[PDB]
RNA sequence: CGCACGGAGGCGAAGAACCACAGAUUUCCGAAUGAGAAUCUCUAACAAUUGCUUCGCGCAAUGAGGAACCCCGAGAACUGAAACAUCUCAGUAUCGGGAGGAACAGAAAACGCAACGUGAUGUCGUUAGUAACCGCGAGUGAACGCGAUACAGCCCAAAC
RNA sequence: ACUCGUACGGUCACUGAAUCCUGCCCAGUGCAGGUAUCUGAACACCUCGUACAAGAGGACGAAGGACCUGUCAACGGCGGG
RNA sequence: GCUUUACUGCAGGCUGUCGCUGAGGACUCUCACUCCGGGAGGAGGACACCGAUAGCCGGGCA
């Protein structure tokens, strides 16, 4: 039947509506108030963490991060640099804020890998993601048959090459086929045209 | 100026690589020091 | 908190976790959010118990709606360790389910009524 | 062409800003947890750099030392009073309800517990006017009616050294030294005197703004200057 | 008994010189980490940030370097268009972050020679200056397929 | 930043000690204020359109503008017959 | 380099609108949110702030 699990997913299908309405109007205030990055001993979304491959292990640690919100915040231009080349409230980066927390978040862990990330709400001015993040030195995992692969050193600030899987979704590399001929093998070994 | 200890040190060391290349060496090599530093024409670190 | 409708008395909580404690050495009960959650659609849950200190909320939320709209009766209990202690476990539980008492049932049957006339 | 001088004002750099290390204190409001039972007596009558204005050093009944607001009249020897029961004298310093109408006070608190905002400068002096269980409007020196939460604090009397402003410098030495100390720059360059690059008005042949002066409030930083949003200018008419 | 053929002297048949490997020693500054400092000084040091934790720095991690290569970000102008704004130069130069001896990619919500067809991924030859774009100007410019190289497929979440 | 500052303040401009004075002009331009009426983008909204969408028309209508007033120690003007 | 009622844009100010945003064409409210207060608590309040978009102005700048 339904898994304990399916509840709390099917809950924030709809963030908005219900109860987890009103805990989420009422956490924010305190989230609001914590720094930018915060571990947790306990994901929000446990469906999701555990989907996205969480476990209640040695090694597996959880932060929510907190970014400021909007789009791009570009200065104008110092020497002449013409009008199709003038950015400042009109255009956005190239990378999704919750890249922007995963690599936040595995900064202020120096050591820990980061596993992925979710969205856990966000007010008018800033957005908020758990992110789990793992120890490729504890032996706790080094010996996890299912998450020993994240030791490898080629594995190392793994966030930091996008190599997450939101890093990926956001290098236009979901797609195996059609529209995708720019980004997949490697942006850069596409001359940045995806 | 005050020197500290270090920069003493090296001051010392400078002075002394300013000595000639010993006349054994002419004749060990059968045949010029191209670090000779005057102290009015040329000019230290520091 | 969110999904509390009513406060349970210290007193109503002692006897529920007593039984408890009977339940698993007499009949069965299950241990743990998820396998109390099978057990009230499988309908063979006869008194759930859910701790009021947990977080996040989310894991419990439903709880209260599902035995609701599966009549079987359940019961708030302020900490989570206890409960998982009251379930004989080294690491207290968020919620656990009375898998068909056992010389309790007496009990167990006036616990649910003593809710229910808590509304 | 460049920044002007105003642009480079909001920099923050030396220059611009004012000789704080050489300021003696933020006159403020004693607190009081509520009651009365404080009150301490005049010490001395300093000059503060930063006002040009008198003022005086306070020691209260618990042996707190700080720096008032002299109000004229203060004298050393003399002991003033903080608090909703403060005597109505000059000097004291009470809530807005307890002060009777029609009494000059200065150095007036906006929001409660601020810790006195408007009527500082010397000899100037705010006006109570109309009493409430809700506001208390009080006219400032501007001539403006400030309407205001009667639980705003503030010190009955005119602030010292009233009538500064009637003598003439005479001479810029004595300016120079003034302006030495405070957040000012000094002196003042017309912006017709200078080169169209560094000032909207500029350049020509000859000095002359080349456009009008009253400017619209939405101009941007660098266009905003000459009269600023002038409702009219003139003197007649 | 270095470059380096001198003077004096010394070492080597106790097998020296010399060479390969492994080891010893290895001052101070240096990521530089007890604190400060133009390589020195002052009174026990994983400083800072983290994970585990006997909650004790007890056990661990990070930091910085490297010719270029690689990956993720940020991102010009000269110039071309016989001027010039879109466009071009060009995702080039330059900057920020990061890994490895290779990186990235990768076992289809693919393809679509539409089929009774193919069957992860890079790469090379071609497809092709083709389709497509574009003050439809100057210019820009793929893919499926094919021939090759090499080939290798798997693990969770949930149900129980 | 101004600011340990508060209209006897400090910001932005002009003229350039004292003394005697500082005329007329608000049409244009600027600034500011008002405004029946008119004009005025997008969203939501009504009608039609499309099994959806592109789309067609309507409706309401902000700042701004029209329009009106104030202003020249505001840019400036002070002729011909 | 500089100017402007040259061309084209950008900052920026003004304004409508959407999100943040809640309870009962004019209104009340308090609970988010902002400010004052050491605090208790006070003021303000779904506005303001911020993200997005739309119209006007826009040699301050390119
Ligand atoms: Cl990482
Ligand atoms: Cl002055
Ligand atoms: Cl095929
Ligand atoms: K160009
Ligand atoms: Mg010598
Ligand atoms: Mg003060
Ligand atoms: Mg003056
Ligand atoms: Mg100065
Ligand atoms: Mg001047
Ligand atoms: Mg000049
Ligand atoms: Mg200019
Ligand atoms: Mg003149
Ligand atoms: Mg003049
Ligand atoms: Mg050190
Ligand atoms: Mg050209
Ligand atoms: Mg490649
Ligand atoms: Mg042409
Ligand atoms: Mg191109
Ligand atoms: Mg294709
Ligand atoms: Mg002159
Ligand atoms: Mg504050
Ligand atoms: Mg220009
Ligand atoms: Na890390
Ligand atoms: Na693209
Ligand atoms: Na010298
Ligand atoms: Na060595
Ligand atoms: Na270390
Ligand atoms: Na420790
Ligand atoms: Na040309
Ligand atoms: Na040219
Ligand atoms: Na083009
Ligand atoms: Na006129
Ligand atoms: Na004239
Ligand atoms: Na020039
Ligand atoms: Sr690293
Ligand atoms: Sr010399
Ligand atoms: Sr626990
Ligand atoms: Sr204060
Ligand atoms: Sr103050
Ligand atoms: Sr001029
Ligand atoms: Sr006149
Ligand atoms: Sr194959
Ligand atoms: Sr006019």
């Amino acid at each position: 039947a339904r898994s304990a699990y399916s509840y709390i997913r099917d809950a924030w299908k709809n963030p908005g509506d219900g109860q987890l309405a009103e805990l989420q109007w009422q956490r924010q205030q305190e989230w609001r108030n914590e720094g930018a990055v915060e571990r947790i001993e306990r994901p929000t979304r446990l469906d999701k963490a555990r989907s996205q491959g969480y476990k209640a292990k040695q090694g597996v640690i959880v932060a929510r991060v907190s970014v400021r919100k909007g789009s791009a915040r570009k200065r104008r231009h110092k020497a002449g640099r013409r009008s199709k080349r003038q950015g400042v409230t009109r255009i956005t980066r190239r990378k999704d804020i919750q890249r922007v927390a995963e690599e936040r978040a595995s900064r202020t862990f120096p050591n820990l890998r980061v596993l992925n990330s979710y969205s856990v709400g966000q007010d008018g001015r800033q957005k908020w993601h758990e992110v789990i993040l793992i120890d490729p030195n504890h032996p706790a995992i080094q010996n996890d048959d299912d998450l020993s692969w994240i030791c490898a050193d080629d594995q190392a600030d793994r966030v930091f090459r996008g190599l997450t899987g939101a890093g990926r979704r956001n290098r236009g590399l979901s797609g195996k086929g059609k529209g995708s001929e720019k980004t997949r093998p490697s942006l850069r070994s596409n001359g940045g045209k995806g | 100026g005050k020197k500290s200890k270090a920069t003493k040190k090296r001051l010392a060391k400078l002075d002394n690589q300013n000595s000639r290349v010993p006349a054994w060496v002419m004749l060990k090599t059968d045949r010029r020091n191209h670090k000779r530093r005057h102290w009015r024409r040329n000019d230290t670190d520091e | 908190p969110v999904y509390v409708d009513f406060d349970v008395p210290a007193d109503l909580e002692d006897d529920a976790l007593e039984a408890l404690e009977v339940a698993r050495d007499t009949g069965a009960v299950k241990k743990g959010t998820n396998e109390t959650t099978k057990s009230i659609e499988r309908g063979s849950a006869e008194l759930v118990f859910v701790a009021e200190d947990v977080q996040p909320e989310e894991i419990v939320m439903h709880i209260p709606e599902l035995a609701d709209e599966k009549g079987v009766p359940f019961i708030f209990v302020e900490q989570q360790d206890d409960l998982g202690h009251a379930a004989g476990l080294e690491v207290g539980s968020a919620a656990a389910a009375v898998t068909d008492a056992g010389e309790a049932d007496a009990d167990v049957e006036d616990i649910a009524d003593k809710v229910e006339e808590l509304r | 062409g460049r920044r002007i001088q105003g642009q480079r004002r909001g920099r923050g750099t030396s220059t611009f800003r004012a000789p704080s290390h050489r300021y003696k204190a933020d006159l403020e409001h004693r607190k009081v947890e509520d009651g009365d039972v404080i009150a301490g007596t005049v010490v001395d009558i300093e000059h503060d750099p930063a006002r040009s204005a008198p003022v005086a050093a306070v020691e209260f009944e618990d042996g707190d030392r700080r720096l008032i607001l002299a109000p004229e009249g203060v004298g050393v020897g003399d002991e003033l009073q903080v608090g909703v029961s403060a005597e109505i004298a000059p000097g004291n310093t009470l809530p807005l309800a307890e002060i009777p109408e029609g009494v000059p006070v200065c150095n007036v608190e906006s929001s409660p517990g601020d810790g006195g905002k408007f009527a500082r400068a010397s000899g100037v002096n705010a006006q109570l006017l109309t009493h409430d269980r809700n506001v208390a409007v009080v006219k400032l020196p501007s001539g403006e009616m400030k309407r205001l939460d009667p639980q705003c604090r503030a010190t009955i009397g005119v602030v010292a050294g009233g009538g500064r402003t009637d003598k003439p410098f005479v001479k810029a030495g004595n300016k120079h030294h003034k302006m030495k100390a405070r957040g000012t720059k000094w002196p003042n360059v017309r912006g017709v005197a200078m080169n169209a690059v560094d000032h909207p008005f500029g350049g020509g042949g000859r000095q002359h703004p080349g456009k009008p002066k009253s400017i619209s409030r939405n101009a941007p930083p660098g266009r905003k200057v000459g009269d600023i949003a002038s409702k009219r200018t003139g003197r007649g008419g």
